[PDB]
RNA sequence: ACCCCCGUGCCCAUAGCACUGUGGAACCACCCCACCCCAUGCCGAACUGGGUCGUGAAACACAGCAGCGCCAAUGAUACUCGGACCGCAGGGUCCCGGAAAAGUCGGUCAGCGCGGGGGU
């Protein structure tokens, strides 16, 4: 399937590009992650279903309401209030989302020149940060009430930034040369 | 040098003001006691880098480095000493005085040199070839410069036991 | 001088000091011989004297510090409510404790500076150059 | 995964007074079982399934319980503890139980 | 009898961490699949249910090693039961037993059972 074309397109391609004794030693993808974070300044109980609906429709999975850590502060910080929207994608659905990005999230972009190339972790396996929601295959501005922005971390069992770099490059991620 | 007794009882030691002592290593850590004034002339002549021979009234000389003295807080006099018997592999982590050479050009325009670390503990000095001092030329230094351990030159077979980046001597401004 | 800190008031007794019998910083050091409190302005007068004699030059360290609050009941009352809220901060000082130590000044001028500073301290005190030293 | 092991292991050896231990190991296809006399540093009646084979793990393990029930039966085994490792009393180890003491 | 593995205890830092090396078709481990038993306040990641292969990659097991932790003497001192003193006072001394903390010398990367599996 769309994965095994990914692994054998890369798994030999990295075992060929780089020596690893084991097919298990090739970097993989542990999980896609989306932090939504909706209403992190907008205290919208009406919009809690907003981001919940947009995420559950565009992501083929139910989202959880990452509640405020309870570090109440000078500003509008408090314990038990909802503050963000987490969704973890594993396996089949994570591959479907990575394909929706690689085949419609790069066409979706405005003014593309790549994505930022300096790997985020020192351990690798890192996180795209959406700056706008207008151009996703599921996020229509007409059906949507208003524009918003989400987050999409992705984990990889790469041991270094260079290795997940080569893996995410061969897999179909654009790069900012 | 010379020393005689080493009873567990100390009442004899205080009267003739002779310092208490010990000598130890891996094999034998036997305690002893020796004369005071000759010990102080010797400890003046050599510090923690200097060494001397002890001739316990048993007929065999031994070669000792000085390792620690612990003495009276009120009276300034030294109380107790710990000489260290040393095999001729490099003595462990010996301390070396810092000393400055030249008239620094930082001193000539209102500054003054300040030795931020009066002793530097280097590992593997090499016994019998120990550095009894450590000259550092400060003439290049201007006000606000730092001569770190990455500068201090070393003799044979020596490697600094302290972090090289650490500040050693520094010139300082007025006031 | 006064600390910016914690509980207002304390107690009091004595035993010979441990936390600084040896002169780490600098060349020479004046050193206490008696167990008095030292407190604030007594030190600060030592500081201002030595800074007059030496400054434009030299390095002055004050290894002692007014930690301990001391209290005065008001005016003239009977043993009444509680203790008295304020008055002055002190530093306990036991013999062999080092209060002072100069840098970058000739032996003789350090003599004269220690003499001036010690002519206004409750304790008598003795100066020394640093012998051989250990504790690192 | 760790804390549940020592958790049930502390609650087991608290409840252990008189009664013997019965520590089912399940992490592999090795659903070994032992009967340990806490106090004495000894086991007495293990029923490991390295030679046995009956198909699906839930039913293979079933026979292991049965094997064990005969072994302890030859030693005069009253009751026992149970000492689950971390495995949430599920059908394969729940079966090792129903098989152990249905045939005890 | 020798070897090693899987469990499991006594002892729970002299037995722990870091760097390093060695193990796979015995054993364990990752791994494959999952509609259902079962299950994730979303995700089979974890619990969970059916199993090769592949791979020891990671983990785990074992071995090296003293950079880090942890252990830690002797000499002496602090303090002190008891005995007898000094100072106006803060405070100090003497004889007699007890005796640290720290730090130096050094010591360690364990030691001891029960079972079951597989080797020779
Ligand atoms: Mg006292
Ligand atoms: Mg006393
Ligand atoms: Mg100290
Ligand atoms: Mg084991
Ligand atoms: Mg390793
Ligand atoms: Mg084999
Ligand atoms: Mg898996
Ligand atoms: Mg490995
Ligand atoms: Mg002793
Ligand atoms: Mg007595
Ligand atoms: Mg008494
Ligand atoms: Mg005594
Ligand atoms: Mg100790
Ligand atoms: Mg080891
Ligand atoms: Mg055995």
């Amino acid at each position: 399937q769309l994965k095994t074309k990914y692994n054998d397109q890369v798994r030999p391609a990295l075992m060929q590009q780089f020596g690893y004794s084991s097919v298990m030693a090739v970097p993989r993808i542990e999980k896609i992650v989306v932090n939504e974070g909706l209403g992190s300044s907008k205290e919208d109980s009406k919009a809690i279903d907003k981001a919940a609906k947009e995420l559950a429709l565009i992501t083929l999975q139910k989202p959880i309401i990452t509640k405020a850590k309870k570090s109440i502060s000078n500003f509008k910080l408090r314990q038990g209030m909802p503050v963000g929207i987490k969704v973890t994608l594993r396996g089949e659905r994570m591959y479907v989302f990575l394909e929706k990005l690689i085949n419609i999230g790069l066409p979706r972009i405005r003014d593309f020149r790549g994505i930022n190339p300096n790997a985020f972790d020192g351990r690798g396996n890192y996180n795209l940060g959406i700056k706008e929601q207008l151009i996703f295959p599921e996020i229509t501005y007409d059906m949507v009430d208003k524009t918003r922005g989400m987050d999409i971390t992705i984990v990889t069992t790469a041991k270094t930034d260079e290795e997940a770099r080569a893996l995410l490059q061969s897999m179909g991620l654009p790069f900012r040369k | 040098m010379e020393l005689t007794a080493k009873p567990r009882t100390p009442k004899q030691k205080l009267d003739e003001s002779m310092i208490a002592a010990v000598a130890y290593n891996k094999e034998n850590n036997v305690s002893f006691a020796l004369d005071r004034k000759a010990f102080d002339r010797a400890f003046r002549q050599q510090s923690t880098t200097g060494l001397f021979d002890i001739t316990v009234e048993g007929g065999e000389t031994f070669p000792a480095l000085v390792k620690a003295v612990q003495m009276d807080k009120r009276k300034r006099a030294p109380i107790h000493v710990d000489f260290y018997m040393v095999t001729y592999g490099e003595p462990v982590e010996v301390s070396v005085p810092v000393h400055t050479t030249g008239r620094s050009q930082g001193e000539v325009q209102g500054g003054l040199v300040d030795i931020v670390v009066h002793n530097l503990q280097i590992v593997a000095p090499g016994p019998r070839r120990i550095p009894q001092e450590l000259v550092v030329d400060v003439t290049k230094m201007n006000i606000g410069d730092h001569i770190t351990a990455g500068d201090i030159k070393l003799p044979e077979g020596c490697t600094l036991a302290a972090d090289p980046e650490l500040t050693v001597v520094s010139v300082l401004p007025p006031r | 001088k006064r600390t910016k800190f914690r509980k207002q008031f304390r107690g009091r007794m004595t035993g010979d000091a441990k936390g600084g019998d040896y002169v780490a910083f600098g060349d020479y050091g004046l050193i206490a011989m008696e167990p008095a409190w030292i407190k604030s302005n007594q030190i600060e007068a030592c500081r201002i004297v030595m800074s007059r004699h030496f400054r434009r030059g030299g390095k002055i360290y004050i290894r002692i510090f007014p930690d301990k609050p001391v209290t005065k009941k008001p005016a003239e009352t009977r043993m009444g409510k509680g203790k008295g809220a304020v008055e002055y901060w002190v530093s306990v000082v036991k013999p062999g404790r080092v209060m002072f130590e100069v840098a970058g000044v000739t032996e003789e001028q350090a003599k004269e500076a220690f003499r001036l500073a010690g002519h206004k301290l409750p304790i008598q005190t003795k100066m020394v150059k640093r012998e051989v030293y250990d504790e690192a | 995964r760790r804390k549940l092991r020592t958790r049930r292991k502390v609650r087991t050896t608290t409840a252990a007074s008189g009664r013997l231990r019965l520590s089912v190991y399940r992490s592999s296809k090795h659903i070994y079982a032992q009967i340990i006399d806490d106090s004495r540093g000894q086991t007495l009646a293990a029923a490991s399934s390295a030679a046995l084979k009956s198909g699906n793990k839930t039913d293979t393990a079933a026979a292991v319980g049965k094997a064990l029930a005969a072994a302890a039966a030859e030693k005069g085994i009253k009751q026992v503890v149970f000492d689950r490792g971390s495995y949430k009393y599920h059908g394969r180890v729940k079966a090792l139980a129903d098989a152990a003491r249905e045939g005890g």
